[PDB]
RNA sequence: UCGAAGGUGGGAUCGGCGAUUGGGACGAAGUCGUAACAAGGUAGCCGUACCGGAAGGUGCGGCUGGAUC
RNA sequence: AGUAACUGACGCUGAGGAGCGAAAGCGUGGGGAGCGAACAGGAUUAGAUACCCUGGUAGUCCACGCCGUAAACGGUGGGUA
RNA sequence: GUGAGGGAUGACGGCCUUCGGGUUGUAAACCUCUUUCAGCACAGACGAAGCGCAAGUGACGGUAUGUGCAGAAGAAGGACCGGCCAACUACGUGCCAGCAGCCGCGGUAAUACGUAGGGUCCGAGCGUUGUCCGGAAUUACUGGGCGUAAAGAGCUCGUAGGUGGUUUGUCGCGUUGUUCGUGAAAACUCACAGCUUAACUGUGGGCGUGCGGGCGAUACGGGCAGACUAGAGUACUGCAG
RNA sequence: AUCAGCUUGUUGGUGGGGUGAUGGCCUACCAAGGCGACGACGGGUAGCCGGCCUGAGAGGGUGACCGGCCACACUGGGAC
């Protein structure tokens, strides 16, 4: 089960000595809803071929989201492409607050609570690149502590330890219910 | 002011049943009008408004009313979606419907407005009454003698009584205990879309 | 001219991290020394030791690298600088990297880390954000 | 810009280009129309629109566009004018409301009736 | 003694109008023209002085955001 | 650049202010081969008040003052690590 | 508040049709129900441990509020439907008559004009208009740039100001170190409670983000009270232009 | 600053009067300066504040009602 979405459809054109040659380009985002993200950019002369190319490229290119239970770990300032997209977690149930392309990519990621803002070049392609880079910039507390050579309690806050323990207990309960 | 027009219009146009017993919806799922079969471009705003209008035309609430529930639910420290679901389910109409004493939300609302119900021995005729924790709902003899109430109370074989609601006897006494969680509430639709649409 | 030793130190360290270097030699000072001390205590750096040069004391800092070569330091930036000096009260201690980073705050005891500073309830000027 | 520059000078906020300055920020004025005639649009649009010159209480001479397909305005007539921009006409920034003072709603209107001032059919 | 109002006389600011004139923008379409964009048929541009209905031309100095060899 | 004898916080940038500054232009008084705005002719064009040709007045030179602008470009202020 | 439960492979009539039919539609006529609030009557407050040594004192109001009577009986409209932006077809004139917040729409067959239906949004309110913030990171302290898009002044010397190369010493005037001490009332936020719930207000907290003095600290961030030199300058010898 | 100097009881001292209270609040006599590029004097606008709207915040806009002050009562003055 994968989540599919389309963000923008553009009628690109090419010129020859005879006249105008039209073409179609599409960008799609694929995700499993658990924290696995794939982006695809596909070009054709017709929408079905375009979306097929986009889906294939997205299937080729994947990326994993290290989310804590339901939300993001820490605020991230994703500076890439030409747009500035700033992501940070929030209180559970607040919702994934983001623009169009960011909305699509985060919903395909499966996150449920995020605060986002795009600060320039509202173009969908650049926004998607900036969000992907923002997720790449994300760091996870366990291997952050491993890199720093200091144990978890001496690195990460007790509140996020409590949240992680609650998330682990909920995941264990869900696994038990699914097995039974 | 309440929508006096046909109720099947909402389900037919919108694409999911609301009352649940609509034969017209299952006969023709497409929206009415000369051109309900025309292809429609996908839109996040279409679907966000779609969830909103499903919710509001399903529970029968007012627009200002529902926005006030939204801001209320936001300002309680608890999770916004669960708070909104409680503050909407706490409407006495929905409570008395899901308790099995009414055949539909509209009929619960009409009977409450006419005032066939007693709350803790106090006269109440307000469809939008608020029910807090550990409250008592009573039904008066003038309404036990009412014929449609008898039909409802000896035909109550509808969806099962929830955890927080329960009836104790033939007098149709409705009691509330605690705050339900979303998982056992298992209400259709998704509050995330509504909260995000009002987050716009 | 040479006008900010702490910013110069932070920039040389993060430039060395970007250039994948291992050893950096800087002029020695008390501020540099105890900042290296708190860096060693938190564990973002490997180790430091002082030396003697042609004129005065100098301090060398060895960067930290793991088996898979990814940087042990993500980025540095200074918030309090000559001119714009920013300070924090006892309740408005800055949150860095969602609490996963470290802010260096000079309190009545000295240059101490933000978490234990909030534990003590003490506060002051934030030197830099290290994450 | 550096810290001492900001301290020394300070930053001046933008000034808003006010639109329909003849209203002086006041939504509606009453006016008397002096002349009624027609004007031609720009290159993209070719038509023959109707505009009126109205003396405002603010003693400001401004053009006023007449919506609808029919009107009975003549010289020395009582007119109520609101603010509204038109693209094709170069120097017209106001629209004449319908159904007030000497102007009556244009007949045969049944759709979008409140905007043009039509009473309800029985 | 002070003292408001009033009147003498000349300076500043805000203005309103004013023959006529100078300049600008929007119309659309017409005459006069070939200016610039390709070595645009005299390489372009900048500062400056002169000249000519007009775009411009020339002198001096500076740049290549100039193509060949 | 080397020796590093000595001073021992004198360093940096710098609003307003002040000094220098391509060519052309102006005053006074000299100089003035070549070059060359302006202006005459000759030539082309339907048309040339331009491009081309023959001439040549300011200027181009000198001294004292002035104006203080250039695509004054590395179209990038300086200093430090 | 202007209703309903059930009611047909879905009765008129309108609009399209490919002339098969589809639309308005569970809508409607229908069989039953309670009839809120207005309508007609009865009772009828508290607001007053109040004032008087008097015999009474309520404008509101004979209202609010209860108790009975009759009847679904008295009750819905406004914008939008080219893309932005949830909502389309037909009919009538074609660079005319006209729309419009940005792009922009009619030069005989318009989902953008006008009329019809149909659907969407909202609702006792519906839109237009004007002012203010947000998106506008579009005045960028957090949080912008200066090669070509807007920008490095022509370049130096340098006054006032802003900022300083090590470690050798007090007072604590930049400062945090804790406590008592103000923060009127009202408002905001948290919980409680009352008017049948509704606005409304009834009580007690809490909130009240700044500033006053007495007591306890010295790591950075300044003056002040003494020494050294990694910046800088000088000194000795040469150097090319 | 497309407003660079302002001021002559003006500035300061002493002695008198003055007022509930000190004081160029008023007078006389002595000296020449004070305020000024860390924006004076000039020009336009406007009651201030607890608050309201918007914005996550910073900030921006604003002064409805209520409430804390301020100033006025057709215009200008004066006093019991
Ligand atoms: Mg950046
Ligand atoms: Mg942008
Ligand atoms: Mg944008
Ligand atoms: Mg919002
Ligand atoms: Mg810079
Ligand atoms: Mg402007
Ligand atoms: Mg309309
Ligand atoms: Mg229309
Ligand atoms: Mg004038
Ligand atoms: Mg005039
Ligand atoms: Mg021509
Ligand atoms: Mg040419
Ligand atoms: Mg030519
Ligand atoms: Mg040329
Ligand atoms: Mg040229
Ligand atoms: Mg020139
Ligand atoms: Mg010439
Ligand atoms: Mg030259
Ligand atoms: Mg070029
Ligand atoms: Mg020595
Ligand atoms: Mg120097
Ligand atoms: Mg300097
Ligand atoms: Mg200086
Ligand atoms: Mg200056
Ligand atoms: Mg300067
Ligand atoms: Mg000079
Ligand atoms: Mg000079
Ligand atoms: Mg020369
Ligand atoms: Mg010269
Ligand atoms: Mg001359
Ligand atoms: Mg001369
Ligand atoms: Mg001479
Ligand atoms: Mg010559
Ligand atoms: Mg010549
Ligand atoms: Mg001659
Ligand atoms: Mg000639
Ligand atoms: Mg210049
Ligand atoms: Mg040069
Ligand atoms: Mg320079
Ligand atoms: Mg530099
Ligand atoms: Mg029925
Ligand atoms: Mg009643
Ligand atoms: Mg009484
Ligand atoms: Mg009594
Ligand atoms: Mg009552
Ligand atoms: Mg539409
Ligand atoms: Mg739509
Ligand atoms: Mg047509
Ligand atoms: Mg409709
Ligand atoms: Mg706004
Ligand atoms: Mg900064
Ligand atoms: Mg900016
Ligand atoms: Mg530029
Ligand atoms: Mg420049
Ligand atoms: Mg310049
Ligand atoms: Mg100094
Ligand atoms: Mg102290
Ligand atoms: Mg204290
Ligand atoms: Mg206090
Ligand atoms: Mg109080
Ligand atoms: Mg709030
Ligand atoms: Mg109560
Ligand atoms: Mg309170
Ligand atoms: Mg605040
Ligand atoms: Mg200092
Ligand atoms: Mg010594
Ligand atoms: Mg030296
Ligand atoms: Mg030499
Ligand atoms: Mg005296
Ligand atoms: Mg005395
Ligand atoms: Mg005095
Ligand atoms: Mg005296
Ligand atoms: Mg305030
Ligand atoms: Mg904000
Ligand atoms: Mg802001
Ligand atoms: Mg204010
Ligand atoms: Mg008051
Ligand atoms: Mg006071
Ligand atoms: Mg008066
Ligand atoms: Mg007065």
């Amino acid at each position: 089960n994968y989540i599919e979405r389309v963000v923008s459809i553009n009628r690109v054109s090419k010129v020859v000595k005879g006249g105008r040659r039209f073409s179609f380009t599409a960008l799609v985002i694929v995700g499993d809803g658990k924290g696995m993200v794939g982006v695809g950019y596909g070009k054709a002369k017709e929408v079905p071929a375009a979306i097929a190319k986009g889906v294939e490229e997205a299937r080729k290119n994947f990326f994993r989201v290290p989310l804590i239970g339901s939300t993001i770990t820490h605020p991230v300032q994703g500076e890439a492409a030409a747009g500035v997209v700033m992501l940070r977690p929030a209180s559970p149930g607040t919702g994934v607050i983001a623009g169009g392309a960011a909305r699509a990519v985060l919903e395909c990621a499966g996150v449920h609570d995020i605060l986002a803002k795009s600060l320039g070049s509202d173009n969908a392609i650049n926004v998607v690149h900036a969000t992907v880079a923002a997720l790449k910039l994300l760091q996870r507390p366990e291997e952050v502590a491993a890199r720093r050579g200091l144990p978890i309690e001496d690195v990460a806050p007790a509140g996020m330890l409590k949240a992680r323990r609650e998330s682990e207990a909920l995941a264990a309960a869900a696994a038990r219910e699914g097995s039974a | 002011a309440r929508y006096t027009g046909p109720a099947t219009r909402k389900s037919r146009r919108l694409g999911v049943d609301l009352v649940g017993g609509d034969q017209s919806f299952e006969k023709r799922p497409y929206p009415p009008g000369q051109h309900g079969r025309a292809r429609i471009k996908e839109s996040e705003y279409r679907q966000q408004l779609q969830e909103k209008q499903k919710a509001r035309f399903s529970y029968g609430v007012m627009e200002k009313q529902f926005r006030r529930y939204y801001e209320e639910a936001n300002r309680q420290p608890g999770k916004t979606g669960d708070n909104l679901l409680r503050i909407l389910e706490s409407r006495l109409d929905n409570v008395v419907y899901r308790a099995g004493l009414a055949r539909t939300r509209r009929m619960a609302r009409q009977l409450v407005s006419h005032g066939h119900f007693l709350v803790n021995g106090v006269k109440v005729d307000i469809p939008s009454y608020r029910v807090s924790q550990y409250d008592i709902i009573d039904v008066k003899e003038k309404s036990l003698n009412t014929l449609p109430f008898q039909i409802a109370r000896e035909t109550a074989g509808e969806r099962p009584i929830p955890s927080w609601l329960q009836v104790v006897g033939e007098r149709q006494r409705i009691l509330v205990h605690q705050l339900p969680e979303r998982a056992q509430i298992d209400v259709p639709l998704t509050e995330q879309l509504i909260v995000e649409l009002y987050s716009k | 001219t040479m006008t900010d030793p702490i910013a110069d130190f932070l920039t040389r360290l993060r430039n060395a991290n970007s250039a994948y270097h291992d050893e950096v030699t800087l002029p020695h000072s008390k501020l540099k020394a105890n900042i290296a001390e708190i860096l060693k205590r938190e564990g973002y750096i490997s180790d430091y030791r002082t030396e003697d040069a042609r004129v005065g004391k100098s301090l060398v800092v060895q960067l930290k690298y793991g088996p898979s070569r990814e940087r042990s330091i993500a980025g540095l930036r200074r918030v309090s600088k000559p001119g714009l000096r920013v300070y924090a009260k006892s309740t408005n201690l800055p949150r860095v990297l969602g609490g996963l980073g470290v802010a260096i705050i000079s309190t009545s005891s000295g240059l101490l880390t933000d978490r234990q500073a909030a534990r003590q309830g003490v506060g002051g000027e934030v030197l830099a954000y290290v994450w | 810009p550096t810290i001492q520059q900001l301290v020394r000078k300070g930053r001046r906020d933008k000034i808003a280009k006010v639109k329909t300055a003849a209203l002086k920020g006041s939504p509606q004025r009453r006016g008397v129309c002096t002349r009624v005639y027609t004007t031609t649009p720009k290159k993209p649009n070719s038509a023959l629109r109707k505009v009126a010159r109205v003396k405002l209480t603010s003693q400001v001479e401004v053009t006023a566009y007449i919506p609808g397909e029919g009107h009975n305005l003549q010289e020395h007539s009582m007119v109520l004018v609101r603010g509204g921009r038109v693209k094709d006409l170069p120097g017209v920034r106001y629209k004449i409301i319908r159904g007030s003072l000497d102007t009556q709603g244009v007949k045969n209107r049944k759709q979008a009736r409140s905007r043009y001032g039509a009473k309800k059919e029985k």
